[PDB]
DNA sequence: GGATTACACCCAAGACACCAGGCACGAG
RNA sequence: CCCGGUGUCUUGGGUG
DNA sequence: CTCGTGCCTGGTGTCTTGAATCC
């Protein structure tokens, strides 16, 4: 299991290479990738496993910014930082990365 | 064969319980028996 | 002589846990379960074999 | 076959899939004591060089194991463990060889056997003394007790005899002293005694006249009339069946909350399962529960009554004797079902990865060999985690000082009363010891007259199928109970078989 | 939880024989010997 | 040297000799006191005096 | 601002739960696995979250409305303590059951794993992807003496010595730097990658020798 | 609920499970 | 070149 | 040459529920 550095959710790690991250594919393009570029994008190391069932009313949800995001497992505490590279890849589309490695 | 190897823990029991109660009685110097705190038991050992 | 009596049981209305008291009144055969927080009271009938858990019982099955 | 199946199930959403998991143990296999060396060579092992090398002769266990996969959108011999030989038992290499081999194997042939080596030590079970199972006894209780007599029961299965649950009917009131002098029962898992007119109705039988026909079989004494009439009084109040299972399940007070519309489905278990058991456990017969419920009730009077004495605990007829056989069933039980929860664990876990398990991996044989071999070694009988309550010295190193003790240690019972309390009673010789246990053999010390040992004749039932003699009992003109009444039957005698009214006949002496 | 658990610690490490509640136990399944069970009994400092 | 042994030695009222078997004749040990608060307290180097 | 997202009465409670020591994921992903099941049935399960935090062991919390639900949620799970210990949580205690929350160059951190377990060393280079870093070590070597390791049954720290693995068993490749046995040496360290999360950063206690040494 | 079942000696037989990590071996 | 010691906790059977 | 897979070792660790009578 791995986490996303963007939006958190927890996947087996085969699903972030298959299937990309089901909350930021679009951006990331993990499906379309290779295993060095989905391991500097989701993390095997990670802490404080969240059920969210209802997204959009979980106050835990919102809490964690995940309250836009699709029902699943999440991690409250990712570590390590997106690549700069990538980080200013999203920028270029217009989204801010708000690190969750605390 | 019974009763010889039940019993005998009963008056085991009888005479532990009975050394303790009177260990510390001794006769003095005046006649008297007392036990360590100095209480008088009898005036003159066994009246005699 | 009436009978006073805190127990475990949950409140159905204020759902607070541990305040439900129970008083039962056996020379007239009435009990009756008080809440310690919200403080609804509810009656009903007992014998001389009920206990805490018998009207609690009785109020679930008031309720539903 | 006591737990015959494992099942899963799993409802799954992305399409709903039921995908049961289930597993089906079959056949069981034996294979001769086989010692497999660090090599990976395979011999069979003889009782002499297991005393010299120190290993443990025992046989390895093969069970025959089923995959099956129900799916519905709305193989190979796996080994248990190894399982330790008695010594010129049907499964020991000794068995066959004859006189001619016997001596090429190093074994003397006045040697019976009759124990296991572990660990290169010889060790032999004590036959374990115990109170019979599904009879009554009726005993009086001492004078600073609102109770003055008991009648007890401890339930158990004729499959396999293991026990299940135990059960008590009190009466109280003391002499003059308690007034109202009624009679209240004790269920499994259910708090405070429950007087007896109220399991009476709520066993369906609600009826007054009905209840006293089922107890008392004699309408013209008072006495045995008038000690029932408090009880009657005190339970008069719960008038149907409905009320009666609710009161029931309110006393156990387990997850409060039940409600009436659960909280008698609830109760209707603990009436059907566990209160006695040993009866039936099929639906639909209450029948027979209710007829012995007022047998119970019948005989506590009779004690209370003065007209038959009260049971005598030490009767050699109400004991019964634990040997190799029934005491490895009891523990061989505890243990697989800790090997099948292993399982279970397991399959959550590699089920999630959708993996093809290999069978064999998901059976740990260390559960039941170190779980067999410890017990053995040590005589702890139980799990290792639970020494404590638990019971010691059922196995001992055998004694071989001389040869006439070693006949002596296999032929030894114990009785597990324990070295607190001098008593009356168990130490002595009872009468009925006659012919059955040698009346001069005994310790001195502390054990004296709790450990005993069988007469030279003595044999011990090796046990029987109940099935066959009921066939011949309703042939011979056995009636049914749906048949009775104290009225019409005033003079009949019931019938027993291992502990249950089945059956009453009109004419007992040619039957 | 926490200051409880210390409390329970200091308790059984000086007596193990609190009734009304489960023994301290070690990794064995028998019973911690406390301070307290050194002193009682046959086998302890006072009577042996 | 049991319970009932240090009986017998007090009937006969041999007071001396049982001193004796349960110190010298076994485990006699020397500790030092403070004369003040009366604890096993003290540290003594004794070759330091 | 994360402070425009603090929680309100109008927010559903939060209870904590008890459950059997190393079992806290596994209640959290139960409850998930019913939650998804039951989405849209006439029998949902009323939870909106459910959490366990490594610092609080033994305990998961499961938002909801009614108490009612966080029963319903852990109905038939063999991971819970059956006893109704369900505790309230205070809406002022919310946040700080979900904060999240060094080792920079020339720094000393103590290694958590191998023959140099236990040791103090200097965390000299990080890795790029963040995986992995660089320390500085005190070697532990033996110069091939007895070969034809374990942190039980290694050899003692020392310096190692290029003059002596030369004599006795080493390519140079630098000023001071020599790969020996596959392992580089700089003017007498070990340069050996390690794992981040097998070196302890915090509350690090210099013994004795390590201030006799550095 | 706790409190206890006389004193001394000798013999033999047993002692901690579960999961994460690295290292070594085999295959493509 | 003097000095030099090794086990703890339980179970089962005995002896008197 | 590089990845998949089994074995050894150390830090950690707890729970499906299942003998009697004196003060
Ligand atoms: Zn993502
Ligand atoms: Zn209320
Ligand atoms: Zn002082």
């Amino acid at each position: 299991e791995r986490a996303c550095m963007l939006c958190g959710i927890v996947l087996p790690g085969r699903v972030f290479m298959q299937n990309g991250c089901p909350n930021c594919d679009s951006v990331l393009n993990l499906r379309d990738s290779d295993q060095a570029t989905v391991n500097e994008c989701t993390s095997s190391s990670f802490e404080g496993l969240v059920a969210v069932g209802d997204n959009e009313h979980s106050w835990v949800a919102k809490w964690l910014r995940v309250d836009r995001f699709q029902p699943g497992l999440y991690a409250v505490r990712v570590d390590g930082r997106l690549p700069s590279d990538i980080v200013a890849a999203l920028e270029q589309y217009g989204v801010y990365y708000r690190p969750r490695d605390g | 064969l019974i009763d010889t190897a039940v019993k005998t823990a009963e008056t085991g029991y009888i005479q532990r319980r009975l050394v303790k109660a009177l260990e510390d009685i001794m006769v003095h110097y005046d006649g008297t028996t007392r036990n360590s705190l100095g209480d008088i038991i009898q005036f003159l050992y066994g009246e005699d | 002589i009436k009978q006073k009596l805190e127990t475990q049981f949950t409140c159905l209305f204020c759902n607070h846990d541990n305040s439900v008291v129970c008083t039962l009144d056996k020379k007239n055969s009435i009990g009756l379960l008080e809440c310690k927080k919200c403080n609804l009271s509810f009656q009903a009938p007992i014998n001389s074999l009920s206990q805490p858990i018998d009207i609690y019982s009785d109020w679930i099955d008031a309720c539903e | 076959w006591e737990e015959p199946r494992l099942i899963l199930d799993q409802p799954a959403q992305h399409d709903n899939i039921n995908k049961r998991y289930e597993i089906r143990f079959g056949k069981i296999y034996l294979s001769r004591p086989t010692m497999t060396e660090a090599d990976g060579t395979t011999h069979a092992m003889f009782p002499q060089e297991a005393r010299l090398r120190n290993l443990t002769y025992s046989s390895p266990v093969y069970l025959d194991m089923e995959k099956s996969m129900f799916t519905s959108i709305d193989g190979n011999k796996v080994h248990i463990g190894k399982v330790p030989i008695m010594l010129r038992s049907k499964f020991c290499s000794l068995r066959t060889l004859d006189e001619v081999d016997l001596y090429k194997m190093k074994e003397c042939p006045y040697d019976m056997g009759g124990y296991f080596v572990i660990n290169g030590s010889e060790k032999v079970l004590i036959a374990q003394e115990r109170s019979a199972a599904n009879i009554v006894q009726v005993f009086k209780k001492a004078a600073p007790s609102p109770i003055s007599h008991v009648a007890e029961i401890r339930s158990a299965l004729e499959k396999g005899s293991r026990l299940i649950s135990t059960m008590q009917i009190k009466l109280y009131g003391r002499e003059d002293k308690g007034t109202g002098r009624t009679i209240k029962a004790t269920l499994p898992y259910v708090k405070q005694d429950i007087p007896i007119v109220i399991v009476f109705r709520a066993l369906g039988v609600v009826p007054d006249g009905e209840i006293l026909q089922h107890i008392c079989y004699d309408e013209n004494d008072w006495q045995m009339l008038e000690m029932l009439k408090p009880c009657i009084e005190e339970g008069f109040v719960i008038q149907d069946k409905e009320v009666a299972l609710d009161f029931i399940g309110r006393r156990g007070s387990a997850a409060l909350g039940i409600r009436r519309e659960k909280r008698i489905q609830y109760a209707k278990d603990i009436l059907q399962k566990e209160l006695l058991p040993h009866i039936t456990q099929e639906e639909g017969f209450e029948t027979r529960k209710t007829f012995f419920l007022g047998y119970m009730v019948n005989r506590l009077l009779l004690c209370a009554l003065e007209r038959k004495d009260q049971d005598d605990r030490d009767h050699f007829g109400k004991k019964r004797l634990d040997l190799a056989g029934p005491l490895l069933a009891n523990l061989f039980r505890i243990l697989f079902r800790k090997l099948t929860r292993e399982i279970y664990r397991y399959m959550q876990r590699c089920i999630e990865t959708d993996r093809d398990f290999n069978l064999n991996l998901a059976v740990k044989s260390t559960t039941i060999t170190s779980g067999l071999k410890y017990s053995l070694a040590t005589g702890n009988w139980g799990e290792q985690k639970k020494a404590m309550s638990s019971r010691a010295g059922v196995s001992q190193v055998l004694n071989r000082y001389t040869y006439s003790s070693t006949l002596s240690h296999l032929r030894r019972t114990n009785t597990p009363i324990g070295r607190d309390g001098k008593l009356a009673k168990p130490r002595q010789l009872h009468n009925t010891h006659w012919g059955l246990v040698c009346p001069a053999e005994t310790p001195e010390g502390q054990a004296c007259g709790l450990v005993k040992n069988l007469s030279l004749l003595s044999g011990i039932s090796i046990g029987s199928p109940s099935e066959p003699i009921i066939n011949f009992l309703e042939e011979w003109g056995m009636e049914p109970l749906e048949d009775y009444d104290p009225a019409q039957h005033t003079k009949s005698t019931r019938i027993f078989v291992n502990g249950v009214w089945t059956g009453i006949h009109r004419d007992p002496s040619m039957l | 939880e926490v200051e409880q658990l210390l409390q329970f610690h200091v308790a059984t490490y000086m007596d193990n024989d609190i009734a009304g509640q489960p023994q301290a136990l070690q990794k064995s399944g028998r019973p911690v010997k406390a301070i307290r069970a050194r002193l009682k009994g046959k086998e302890g400092r006072l009577r042996g | 040297f049991g319970e009932m042994e240090r009986d017998c030695m007090i009937a006969h009222g041999a007071a001396g000799f049982l001193k004796e078997r349960l110190m010298e004749a076994s485990d006699a040990f020397r500790v030092h006191v403070c004369g003040i608060c009366g604890l096993m307290s003290v540290i003594a180097n004794l070759k330091k005096n | 601002p994360q402070r425009l997202l603090i929680p309100t009465v109008d927010d559903p409670g939060i209870w904590g739960v008890k459950v059997r020591l190393g079992k806290e994921k596994d209640v959290v992903r139960q409850i998930l696995k019913k939650k998804l099941a039951r989405e849209g049935t006439k029998n949902p399960l009323e939870i909106y979250s459910a959490f366990q935090r490594d610092s609080f062991k033994g305990h998961v919390y499961i938002e909801a409305r009614k108490a009612e639900a966080i029963n319903d949620a852990l109905k038939g799970n063999v991971n819970v303590f059956s006893n109704n210990s369900k505790f309230l949580v205070g809406i002022v205690e919310y946040k700080d059951l979900l904060r999240p929350v060094k080792l920079t160059r020339g720094s000393y951190v103590r290694v958590k794993n191998g023959k140099f377990k236990g040791d103090l060393a200097q965390v000299d280079e990080v890795l790029e992807n963040g995986l992995e870093a660089r320390l500085k070590l005190v070697p532990r070597l033996d110069y091939g003496k007895d070969l034809s390791y374990t942190s039980k049954f290694r050899p003692a720290q020392r310096l190692f010595s290029e003059a002596e693995a030369r004599v006795h068993e080493i390519r140079r490749d630098r000023d001071g730097f020599v790969t020996y046995g596959g392992e580089e040496y700089y003017e007498g360290f070990l340069y050996k990658t390690f794992r981040l999360q097998n070196l302890i950063v915090n509350s690090i206690n210099p013994t004795l020798n390590e201030l006799s040494l550095f």
